[PDB]
């Protein structure tokens, strides 16, 4: 019965782990992809900057 | 290209392949159809390699004029021969010297695209002409026309 | 080179 | 055995899954920083578009 118990606590743990690395996989992914934006922002946001800036220079 | 193209002349069927499947896995989990940084950085700290995001958009800068705008496999394969140790850095100042004042058949200092074209006919080999002119602009930075040393030098770029 | 391509790593 | 193996082989996949979600939450949360590093720098940067836009002007 405790094993039992066991095997559902490890399993869903499992499930809560596998939802919680989901969750946190699909931050990773929407984090790394959004970061890559966020990036790339920056680049566009120095980049206007530049071009602003350089207007200014 | 000219660099490039004459680069993928050396190395035989077999690089060309295990690079493309590289690239057929260096997208698993890829961005753009280009690479940003996702792949790039997947591939790199599965061993621990150093491209980051800016440089790696601005390297693509560098080349992205055919449109990449990213790392595409194109550029993923630059980053890969942008590691390998295998030459670079300049025939001598003083032989360039030289080889700017024979461009400089004149006895100047200062050349237009005439005698560099004669240079070139003294070259004698397929020649090329859009890339001549190209070359005028890339030497002629001060775009006078007619070139000096240091716009020689902007204009035999990666020569031996 | 090695350490991830083993003897695979021949001609290219 | 079965029930325990299933908690065992269970807890073995919330093992990996759970290294697998702190990969991934550290990868979040590294990404995450780094986005908010690299917004905040795109945020600076159109800080300083601004300040070199009204400065331009």
């Amino acid at each position: 019965e405790e094993a039992e118990k066991a095997a559902d606590e490890s399993e869903r743990g499992m499930k809560v782990i596998e939802s919680r690395a989901q969750k946190d996989e699909e931050k990773m992914e929407i984090q790394e992809i959004q970061l890559k934006e966020a990036k790339h922002i920056a680049e566009d946001a120095d980049r206007k900057y530049e071009e602003v800036a350089r207007k200014l220079v | 290209d000219d660099i490039y193209k004459a680069a993928v002349e050396q190395l035989t069927e077999e690089q060309k392949n295990e690079f493309k499947a590289a690239f057929d896995i260096f997208v698993l989990g890829a961005e753009d159809g280009c690479i940003s940084t996702k792949e790039l950085g997947k591939v790199m700290r599965m061993l621990g390699q150093n491209p980051t995001p800016e440089e790696l958009q601005e390297m693509i800068d560098e080349v992205d004029e055919d449109g990449s705008g990213t790392v595409d496999f194109d550029e993923f394969l630059v980053m890969m021969v942008r590691c390998m140790k295998d030459d670079s850095k300049g025939k001598s100042e003083e032989e360039l010297s030289d080889l700017f004042r024979m461009f400089d058949k004149n006895a100047d200092g200062y050349i237009d695209l005439d005698e560099l074209k004669i240079m070139l006919q003294a070259t004698g080999e397929t020649i090329t002409e859009d890339d001549i002119e190209e070359l005028m602009k890339d030497g002629d930075k001060n775009n006078d026309g007619r070139i000096d040393y240091d716009e020689f030098l902007e204009f035999m770029k990666g020569v031996e | 080179m090695q350490a991830l391509l083993g003897a695979r790593a021949k001609e290219s």
